[PDB]
């Protein structure tokens, strides 16, 4: 989590940067504990059941926009920067997070570096991400590959300089997507100490039972995670 | 030359409907993001509606749910669905270009009278 | 050059564990991918030039008689093309490394003091990267075992130095890669060494594994020890359902002889006239 | 709500000389989403100035915005007979789209 919120510099609005994070623990509660961010919303996932729940695959997408401009990441609201460079479904089940990077993305002479989509053909279907460059044609006269009237760039850059207001300051803005289609994403779920000489209710890797866990001097092959007796009765459990 | 041309307005006892229609030369509605800006006899202009090039429309609470507002491409003129008419709702009616880039608004109509009375 | 493939004894390769669970002295049956034992494949290298595409089916088991390190990857997808999202092996000198993306594909790629570094020319549309631990009278043995179940892809090691011997040896996991996506068609690739070029001695096998049973048996420590297929021969059939390797002498049943349903008829009262 | 308030109401001048209006909006605007507007009795409203200090097309250079924040101002350096008519100052917010206007402001011949 921390290489997309503490990198270094974000890719634009437009061409916002996809990761897929999988196989790993989450850890909410910092983000939570973080106070740092400048927009904090979650739409479909609650704080109570967010950090112990399971999901497929969870990915993280992440760009900079101007302050003003934050308000249109929320499913169901739309614009300039919510139908032509990223569109939420309206059924967004997930967390919004944004924050002021005034100190980074804002250079004295102008920060340029970040651009959005203006003017886009039509509206975007989902999943789909218009990364061209083309030329647009805004009347009859075809645009042959040459800026003009009519023919206009559909990228324009941020003017990010930190004379600028509250709502033209960058802030950095991340969006975790939660969906489910395997179970490679937890939170933390606490791993309790363990106890001895006590039958009691355990959970060893997904596992669960009733017995006494006490100490073995058996030693097992390491790669076998867990052993079953003559019985398939489970009789013994690895702790990581 | 780019210019709007407002029609549909008239008399309309209160409760009434209308279909106001603007139509554009010059400029594609269809690209753009259109509004709709009315003038209270005496009174400051107000809101009522824009619709995106994106398709999406918004509307001021004092005309939300009331109104509706659609688009024809194939002639290049605005719609406003006026129905569930009260007495201040009479007011001039103009439809005027969003130039984009947020906030302003160059090519207005000419404007068209609405009167709400019975 | 087209010419059918020679046979031999495979005896008994590609045994593998069923999952990460301990057994202690006992016999669990497993109804998964597994290959045919005493089976129908010894190739050969000897231009000459052999590249088989082996579709890769519902199970191969890709072994490798293999010294100084002449083969070095597979291809992997459905249509191995930029259009899907293919999947490639390759052992550098440094690490093991395995990617999921669509780059150029060399219909013939090969390896050419050294200052020519011809690896890769472009990089064009990525999504995804992964990075793995590096894995590096016959001196040398490799063994692997390709899989995609329920789109998870799993390979399998084991090293043990030794008319091919028949032996037994178990199939360690490495990694589980859960590629999600299917697996038809695979193809193996070789390199060019210089010390007037001389070609290595060297074969690779090629088998199938296909669902049936076996009987697993794991010693103290929980190693596999000895498999044998439930429908190799009836002696076969009869340690698979008596649950034992030494099964004594007795009569045992083992299943029902089924007919064949050799075709089927139906007849109807019919009336049959050329009418003009 | 972000309400424009315009300063002021009436603002009587000679031709020839400066008049400056005052715009300031109840919220801190984000620099400079203003729209400004030339509005003639039964006439339709005539943009002048987007983004506080950009003139539109065909706009005389005599007027001239300016304005961050709150407080957002116009100067016409020389009145001019077709000058003078009611004032209408224009804002947007993003997350409704208010289009507030300011309350107006009358310059007369003085
Ligand atoms: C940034 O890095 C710190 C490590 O000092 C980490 O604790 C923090 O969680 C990271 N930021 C976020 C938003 O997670």
């Amino acid at each position: 989590f921390d290489e997309v919120f503490n990198a270094t510099r974000f890719a634009s609005v437009y061409a916002w940067n996809r990761k897929r994070i999988s196989n790993c623990v989450a850890d909410y509660s910092v983000l939570y504990n973080l106070a740092p961010f400048f927009t904090f919303k979650c739409y479909g996932v609650s704080p109570t059941k967010l950090n112990d729940l399971c999901f497929t695959n969870v990915y993280a997408d992440s760009f900079v926009i101007r302050g003003d401009e934050v308000r249109q990441i929320a499913p169901g609201q739309t614009g300039n920067i919510a139908d032509y460079n990223y569109k939420l479904p309206d059924d967004f089940t997930g967390c919004v997070i944004a924050w002021n990077s005034n100190k980074l993305d804002s250079k004295v002479s102008g920060n340029y570096n970040y651009l959005y989509r203006l003017f886009r053909k039509s509206n975007l279907k989902p999943f789909e991400r218009d990364i061209s460059t083309e030329i647009y044609q805004a009347g009859n006269k075809p645009c042959n590959g040459v800026a003009g009237f009519n023919c206009y760039f559909p990228l324009r850059s941020y003017s990010f300089r930190p004379t600028y207001g509250v709502g033209h300051q960058p802030y950095r803005v991340v969006v975790l997507s939660f969906e489910l289609l395997p179970a490679t994403v937890c939170g933390p779920k606490k791993s309790t100490n363990l106890v001895k000489n006590k039958c009691v209710n355990f959970n060893f890797n997904g596992l669960k039972g009733t017995g006494v866990l006490t100490e073995s001097n058996k030693k097992f092959l390491p790669f076998q995670q867990f052993g079953r007796d003559i019985a398939d009765t489970t009789d013994a459990v690895r702790d990581p | 030359e780019v210019q709007l041309v407002e029609s549909g307005g008239g008399l309309i006892q209160p409760g009434g409907s209308l279909r106001l229609s603007c139509a554009a030369s010059g400029v594609t509605v269809s690209s753009n993001y259109m509004s709709w800006v009315r003038q209270a006899p005496g009174k400051g202009l107000e809101w009522i509606s824009l619709i995106y090039s994106g398709g999406s429309t918004y509307y001021a609470d004092s005309v939300k749910g009331r109104f509706t507002i659609s688009r024809d491409n194939s002639k290049n003129t605005l719609y406003l669905q006026m129905n569930s008419l009260r007495a201040e709702d009479t007011a001039v009616y103009y439809c005027a270009r969003e130039l984009d880039i947020v906030g302003a608004t160059d090519i207005w109509g000419q404007g068209t009278m609405v009167t709400v009375s019975s | 050059t087209q010419l059918p493939p020679a046979y031999t004894n495979s005896f008994t390769r590609g045994v593998y564990y069923p999952d990460k669970v301990f057994r202690s002295s006992v016999l669990h049956s497993t109804q998964d991918l597994f290959l045919p034992f005493f089976s129908n494949t010894w190739f050969h290298v000897i231009k000459r030039f052999d590249n088989p595409v082996l579709p890769f089916n519902d199970g191969v088991y890709f072994a490798s008689i293999e010294k100084s390190n002449i083969i070095r990857g597979w291809i992997f997808g459905t249509t191995l093309d930029s259009k899907t999202q293919s999947l490639l092996i390759v052992n550098n000198a440094t690490n093991v490394v395995i990617k999921v993306c669509e780059f150029q594909f060399c219909n013939d790629p090969f390896l050419d003091m050294e200052s020519e570094f011809r690896v890769y020319s472009s990089a064009n549309n990525c999504t995804f990267e992964y990075v793995s631990q590096p894995f590096l009278n016959f001196k040398n043995l490799r063994e692997f075992v390709f899989k995609n179940i329920d789109g998870y892809f799993k390979i399998y090691s084991k090293h043990t130095p030794i008319d091919l011997p028949q032996g037994f040896s178990a199939l360690e996991p490495l990694v589980d890669l859960p590629i999600g996506i299917n697996i038809t068609r695979f193809q193996t690739l070789l390199a060019l060494h210089r010390s007037g070029w001389t070609a290595g001695a060297a074969a690779y096998y090629v088998g199938y594994l296909q669902p049936r049973t076996f009987l697993l048996k794991y010693n103290e420590n929980g190693t596999i020890t000895d498999a044998v297929d439930c429908a190799l021969d009836p002696l076969s059939e009869t340690k698979c359902t008596l649950k034992s390797f030494t099964v004594e002498k007795g009569i045992y049943q083992t299943s029902n002889f089924r007919v064949q349903p050799t075709e089927s008829i139906v007849r109807f009262p019919n009336i049959t006239n050329l009418c003009p | 709500e972000i309400v424009l308030t315009q300063s002021p109401g009436t603002l009587s001048l000679s031709p020839g000389e400066r008049a400056t209006l005052s715009c300031r909006a109840s919220q801190s605007v984000s620099s400079s989403y203003l729209a400004w507007y030339q509005q003639k009795p039964g006439q339709a409203p005539r943009l002048l100035i987007y983004g506080a200090s950009s003139r539109a097309t065909g706009i005389p250079d005599r007027f001239s915005g300016s304005g961050s924040g709150t407080d957002f101002t116009l100067t016409i350096s020389r009145l001019e007979p077709e000058d003078f008519a009611i004032y209408y100052c224009q804002q947007y917010g993003v997350s409704p789209p208010e289009f507030t206007f300011g309350p107006g402001t009358k310059v007369e011949i003085k």
